[PDB]
């Protein structure tokens, strides 16, 4: 009775005074709140009242009465939890993490704890940034809603960067589709070196191997440029750059070139450029 | 006087000063033919100390300095690089005290064409090569100051308009039949004016919002951030630039939140958390921990009004 009288009014100064002078009324008031799910303990049923609800912010009502009580650290924990369960709307998952991060940055965490929260958050921003960078050619081709839809994985990004639909695909699009190979998970299960070929083969299909007046036409200007972009001058970085292009295949490549029907066109300069790629390496 | 070295500056001023308050100008130029920024800096230093006695508040000297910079800018517009650089320094002191009229009075003394004349080359890449690191930053700082100033101009107009809404028709209970008809007309006229005072407000809201975003999301490096990193050491300016960000970016975000909340744009209010936390701008580093929590309590207020409208906390449909 007294606990539902303290809940119909704006007196959580009374339910504090009730728990102040009691034997075990804390373990009762929480279990009385949960049984009364949507019946008693709501801050939306109550309109002094705000103060009472805030007491009523003890435990489960923290998201709203906790923001009101300026408990930023608590708001950050729930905002992140909501961001994780979020699957229905990409735009909302992005917003909740932003709010979570702003709540934590505006909270009173020690610099060490704050650094841990912003680092674990930086990981969440890192995965999301993949679905964020989806090309605006494919999102109109697949007829996808801009914000009212779901995100992406390195596999989806890699495959979308190299789609026939990505018409103006240049050195950067393929370079970033070879940067997205360390973001996989279970490399021997999902086929790393199959994709490593799929991309380097569409990296030649877009090139267009042609001939001008009976002479070889090196279309491999993008294949050329991508092999100029792998080396970051790691000779002076102390990395074993010498002998560090055996990522790419060779005899296994002309197997895929046969499937595309393009072996006769490009196999003259595929090997020719693979000679000044054994001198580069 | 020019024959003798000591009178190289003073003689020109005295002959020049009497004449200024054309042919006289030409004569002055001839006399000169027969530095200024450094002298101004020295004067500023003297003002900052002024020997044994220094005024507790102001006065005039700060104002006097502002007048001098505007005068040189007009004179420079007619030393324009130095006039702009010194003008920025004077305005940086006034911005930290929020003397927007003082900053604007200096800003109009700068000729509107000063940016165009300072350049040594038409092509931008070749301009960068010749333009010193002091001058690239001073051009950018002046536009940053203008972007800030325009964001308080439009806000004060909008804030004046939000406090002039049409008042409801006064009710005459127990009305005569004459008073009933006059009231039916006054009621109908009010229902026109309240639509216009929303109409003018929506236009002032759109314009004030754009200016605030131009400051908060300032193109090419963030507001009051040098893009040119090869300048000589100036800790008085660089620490002023860091300070101006911490006094005015929290304030501008709070004003925007107030503008968005007042016009009922609650979904956009919550997207201030995306803007502030954003690794692209790093605006969260210019806030104190207290200011962050104070933003988070402001955002929760916007969220409540979204719940009252039947939506989720972030203004998406349930």
């Amino acid at each position: 009775l007294v606990q539902i009288c303290e809940m119909t009014d704006n007196q959580s100064r009374l339910q504090r005074y009730m728990t102040l002078f009691a034997e075990q009324n804390f373990s009762d008031f929480l279990f009385r709140w949960y049984l009364e799910k949507g019946k008693r303990g709501k801050l939306l049923s109550q309109p002094h009242g705000q103060l009472a609800a805030f007491l009523q912010a003890h435990d489960h009502l923290s998201w709203l009465h906790e923001l009101n009580s300026q408990e930023f650290e608590k708001a950050h924990r729930t905002l992140q939890t909501l961001a994780n369960m979020e699957t229905r709307y990409f735009c909302k998952k992005k917003t909740l993490l932003g709010l979570s991060k702003l709540a934590a940055l505006a909270s009173d965490f020690q610099e060490d704890v704050l650094q841990e929260k912003v680092e674990e958050i930086a990981e969440q921003e890192h995965f999301l940034l993949h679905q964020e960078t989806l090309p605006k050619k494919l999102l109109e081709e697949k007829q996808l809603d801009l914000n009212a839809m779901p995100v992406l994985a390195p596999f989806q990004l890699i495959q979308l960067y190299v789609c026939e639909e990505n018409k103006r695909a240049n050195e950067n699009d393929f370079m970033k589709a070879l940067d997205l190979l360390e973001y996989i998970g279970d490399d021997s299960e999902v086929d790393v070196e199959e994709l490593k070929l799929e991309i380097l083969c569409k990296a030649i299909k877009r090139d267009e191997w042609s001939a001008t007046d009976g002479k070889d036409d090196p279309i491999e200007a993008t294949k050329d440029s991508i092999f100029v972009k792998v080396l970051q001058n790691l000779l002076n970085k102390g990395i074993e750059l010498k002998g560090y292009l055996p990522k790419a295949e060779t005899l296994l490549q002309s197997e895929e070139l046969n499937s595309l029907k393009t072996n006769s066109y490009f196999e003259f300069s595929l090997k020719a450029n693979y000679e000044c790629y054994m001198k580069m390496q | 006087v020019s024959h003798l070295p000591q009178e190289l500056a003073i003689s020109q001023y005295a002959v020049f000063l009497e004449n200024i308050t054309r042919c006289l100008e030409l004569a002055k130029e001839a006399g000169l033919d027969v530095k200024t920024v450094v002298e101004n800096t020295r004067k500023k230093d003297a003002g900052e100390f002024a020997h044994h006695d220094f005024a507790p508040a102001l006065d005039s000297g700060t104002s006097e300095e502002d007048r001098a910079k505007i005068d040189v800018i007009d004179w420079l517009v007619f030393q324009r690089a130095e006039a702009l650089k010194q003008s920025n320094a004077i305005m940086r002191k006034f911005l930290a005290s929020k003397k927007h009229e003082a900053a604007k009075e200096v800003f109009a003394k700068i000729p509107q064409d000063s940016i165009a004349e300072i350049y040594s080359q038409w092509e931008e890449q070749a301009m960068d090569s010749a333009l010193p690191a002091e001058d690239d930053n001073a051009i950018r700082e002046h536009l940053c100051i203008r972007a800030y100033l325009e964001s308080h101009e439009a806000f004060n107009e909008w804030f004046k308009h939000i406090n002039s809404p049409p008042q409801k028709p006064t009710l005459v209970g127990q009305a005569s039949f004459t008073e009933k008809v006059a009231h039916e007309h006054k009621e109908k006229k009010y229902e026109m004016d309240f639509g216009i005072w929303k109409g003018h407000l929506d236009a002032l809201t759109s314009d004030v919002k754009e200016k605030i975003y131009n400051v908060l999301l300032f193109v090419d490096g963030g507001w009051m951030v040098d893009v040119r990193e090869d300048t000589e050491e100036d800790p008085e300016r660089s620490h002023q630039m860091v300070l101006l960000r911490r006094l005015c970016l929290p304030m501008m975000c709070f004003l925007l939140h107030t503008v968005l909340h007042n016009t009922k744009q609650y979904k956009d209010c919550l997207r201030l958390a995306d803007i502030v936390s954003s690794e692209n701008q790093k605006l969260y580093t210019v806030f104190s921990k207290t200011e962050m929590r104070n933003l988070l309590q402001k955002l929760r207020e916007s969220s409540l009004m979204l719940l009252d409208l039947q939506l989720d906390p972030l203004g998406y449909e349930i």
